[PDB]
C-alpha cells in the first residue's frame, strides 16, 4: 500500500474520468452526457466505465495510439462471495 | 490419497503471518478513519473519547472485526486463524507501538 | 562405434539392466558395483555380455554402427539392438558420439534421478493443486531426448515426472521433480 | 501494476479484502 | 413490450456511510444509478430490493466500497415500429421533439418547418400540442429517457 500510494497522483487530484470498453478512448462530457464519438459515429453503444489512473498513462498511452497501436481495456466482474462458518483448528503439538 | 493431502493442505492454512495481520489492521483502520460505525460491545457516547487502536484491538478480540480475506481459495475471519499466532503476533505489536507512542 | 566408446557405453548398458530388472530403482553410479561387463569389440558388431553378481544372470547387447545394421537375436540378448549414430535422435537404443566423448556415468556431474509410481504421482499431483478451484502449478521442464530419459524406458509404462536427489551443500540432499515434453 | 495503479500482489497486497456487512444490518437504531 | 428478470446491481459506498443508514443509503444509490437511464438498450422502470436473502461481501477497492445488491428488475425497452404519442416542444428553429411518459422522439429536418412556436407538417401544431408518431432509427439516450428519430403519423 505504501509504493502503491508513493507512486498515484495526489488524492486532492481526485476527477471522474470514463473509458469506452470498446475502443479505450476517453469518453467526452458533451451537455453533461458521457459519449464516446468513435464509437457513436459507428452506431454503436459501448459501455463508459470509471478508471482512476494517473495522468502520464493517459499521456502514454495516447501517443502510442498516434503510432497506431489500440489498447483495450477490461474489467474483472467476479461473481459474488459469501462467508460461510469455518471449523476450529488448533495446530499445537501433543505434548 | 489425495483428500489427505487435501485435508492436511486445509489445516496449514490456518497459519498466521505478520503480512495478513498487518493488512487487517490496516483495512479496519482505513476504514474506521474514514468515518465508518465501530462494532464494539457496550457501544455509547463514551466510546468516541478512546483511541482507534484500542476500538480496534477490542473489536478484534471480541470477534466483531468486519474484515475477511481470502487466502487458498477460502474466506477466513480474523477469528478462523490459529489462535496462539494471533496472540504472538498482537502482543509484538502492541510493544513496537507502546514505543511508539501510539497505543 | 571404436574401440573406446564402447567401454563408455557399456556403463550405461547396466542402468538399463538395472532398470529392466526393476522399473522403480534409484539410478546412480553406485549400480555398478553390482554388475560386471565383458566386451568383445570389431568394426561391425560389438557384444556387450552384463552379468548381475548375486543373480549370475546374463544379459547380451549386440552395438552396431547407424549405416549398417545387422541384427539377429542370440541367446539371453537384450531383445533390440544397441545404435551409435552421429546426431542426436529420438529412441530409447540410439545413443549420439556427442555422448561418448569421455565417461559419463562416473563423473561428478551424472545425476541421480528415479521415476515415481502411481500414489507418489498422484501425491504429487495433488500438492500442485492451489486450492481456488482446479487452478494448478506446473513443474519445469526437460527435454524427452536426454540421457536420463533414455535409460528410464519401459515400453508399457508412459514416463511424465522424474524425480532428482540433487547434492545441497548445507543439507545433503535435496528433492527436486521435471516434466518430460515431447520433441518433434 | 504500477502502470495502472495497482497493489502489487507483494507482501500484504498478496492477498484479497473483502468487508462483511452482515453484523452491521442486524443492528437498528 | 417489457419483462421480469432477478439480478444483482453492483454500486459502490463510501465508509461514511457504513453507519446504522445503511440500507436507505444501498436504496437511493442503486436508484441513483439504475432508476431511469437506458443501458444495452433496455430500461429499468421499476427495481424491487430482495430484502430476503443474504447479502453478499463487499469488495474493498481503495478507499471504496463495492456491493451487488440482489434485486427484481422490470425492464422496458422499444423498437422501431412502434407508434407512440406526446407533446410537441420547439426550443429553436431547427430542433423539435416529442415529449412522452419516458420517451423522447426527434424529427428530422427535411419533413416540416418553424414558423411564430408552430410547426406546419401539413397540419399546424401548436408549441405542446400532442401529436402522434412512429419512431424509426434508435440513438444514445439522454437525461434518462429514450431518443429516437420519428416522423410524425
Ligand atoms: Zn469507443
Amino acid at each position: 500500500n505504501t509504493i502503491t500510494e508513493v507512486l498515484k497522483d495526489s488524492e486532492e487530484d481526485y476527477q471522474d474520468v470514463y473509458v469506452c470498453e470498446n475502443c479505450g478512448d476517453i469518453a467526452a462530457q458533451i451537455k453533461g452526457i458521457n459519449t464516446c464519438l468513435r464509437c457513436s459515429k459507428l452506431n454503436l453503444s459501448p459501455l463508459l466505465t470509471k478508471i482512476d489512473t494517473t495522468h502520464v498513462s493517459k499521456v502514454f498511452l495516447t501517443q502510442m495510439n498516434a503510432r497506431g497501436v489500440k489498447v483495450k481495456l477490461d474489467f474483472e466482474r467476479r461473481p459474488p462471495s459469501f462467508y460461510k462458518p469455518l471449523d476450529k483448528v488448533d495446530l499445537k503439538p501433543s505434548f | 490419497i489425495g483428500n489427505h493431502i487435501s485435508a492436511l493442505k486445509r489445516r496449514y492454512t490456518r497459519r498466521i503471518s505478520l503480512f495478513e495481520i498487518a493488512g487487517i489492521i490496516a483495512e479496519s483502520y482505513n476504514l474506521l478513519q474514514r468515518g465508518r460505525l465501530p462494532l464494539v460491545s457496550e457501544f455509547s457516547d463514551e466510546t468516541m473519547k478512546q483511541n482507534m487502536l484500542h476500538v480496534i484491538i477490542q473489536e478484534i478480540e471480541e470477534g466483531s472485526c468486519p474484515i475477511v480475506i481470502e487466502k487458498n481459495g477460502e474466506l477466513l475471519s480474523v477469528n478462523d486463524f490459529d489462535k496462539d499466532g494471533l496472540k504472538f503476533h498482537l502482543d509484538y505489536i502492541i510493544k513496537i507501538w507502546k514505543l511508539q507512542k501510539r497505543y | 562405434m571404436n574401440q573406446y566408446n564402447v567401454k563408455y557405453l557399456a556403463k550405461i548398458l547396466c542402468l538399463k539392466t538395472e532398470i529392466a530388472r526393476d522399473p522403480y530403482a534409484v539410478i546412480n553410479r553406485n549400480v555398478l558395483l553390482r554388475y560386471t561387463t565383458d566386451i568383445e569389440y570389431n568394426d561391425l558388431v560389438t557384444l556387450i555380455t552384463v552379468r548381475h553378481k548375486i543373480d549370475s544372470m546374463k544379459t547380451v547387447f549386440q552395438v552396431f554402427n547407424e549405416s549398417s545394421i545387422n541384427y539377429t537375436p542370440v541367446d539371453d540378448d537384450y531383445g533390440e539392438p544397441i545404435i551409435i549414430t552421429s546426431y542426436l535422435q529420438k529412441g530409447h537404443n540410439k545413443f549420439p558420439v556427442n555422448f561418448l566423448y569421455i565417461d559419463v556415468v562416473i563423473s561428478d556431474l551424472f545425476p541421480s534421478f528415479v521415476r515415481l509410481d502411481t500414489t507418489e504421482t498422484n501425491i504429487v499431483n495433488s500438492v500442485l493443486q492451489t486450492g481456488d478451484g482446479k487452478k494448478t502449478l506446473r513443474l519445469p521442464k526437460m527435454l524427452e531426448t536426454e540421457i536420463v530419459v533414455k535409460i528410464l524406458y519401459r515400453p508399457n509404462i508412459p514416463l511424465k515426472i522424474v524425480r532428482f536427489f540433487r547434492n545441497n551443500m548445507v543439507t545433503g540432499v535435496e528433492i527436486a521433480d521435471r516434466s518430460v515434453i515431447s520433441v518433434a | 501494476c504500477h502502470f495502472f495503479s495497482k497493489v502489487p500482489n507483494i507482501g500484504t497486497g498478496y492477498y484479497k479484502y473483502f468487508i462483511d456487512l452482515g453484523l452491521l444490518m442486524r443492528m437498528e437504531r | 413490450s417489457s419483462f421480469v428478470t432477478n439480478g444483482y446491481l453492483s454500486v459502490t459506498l463510501e465508509p461514511h456511510e457504513l453507519t446504522l443508514d445503511i440500507k436507505t443509503n444501498i436504496r437511493n444509490a442503486v436508484y441513483k444509478t439504475y432508476l431511469h437511464r437506458e443501458i444495452s438498450g433496455k430500461m429499468a422502470k421499476k427495481i424491487e430490493i430482495r430484502e430476503d436473502v443474504e447479502l453478499p461481501l463487499g469488495e474493498i477497492v481503495n478507499n471504496s466500497v463495492v456491493i451487488n445488491v440482489p434485486c427484481v428488475i422490470t425492464y422496458a425497452y422499444y423498437h422501431v415500429g412502434d407508434i407512440v404519442r406526446g407533446t410537441l416542444n420547439i426550443e429553436d428553429e431547427s430542433n423539435v421533439t416529442i415529449q412522452c411518459g419516458d420517451l423522447i422522439c426527434k424529427l428530422s429536418r427535411d419533413s416540416g418547418t418553424v414558423s411564430f412556436c408552430f410547426f406546419r407538417n401539413g397540419n399546424a401544431y401548436d408549441n405542446g400540442s400532442e401529436v402522434t408518431a412512429v419512431l424509426m432509427e434508435a440513438q444514445q439516450g439522454i437525461e434518462s429517457s429514450f431518443v429516437f428519430l420519428a416522423n410524425i403519423v
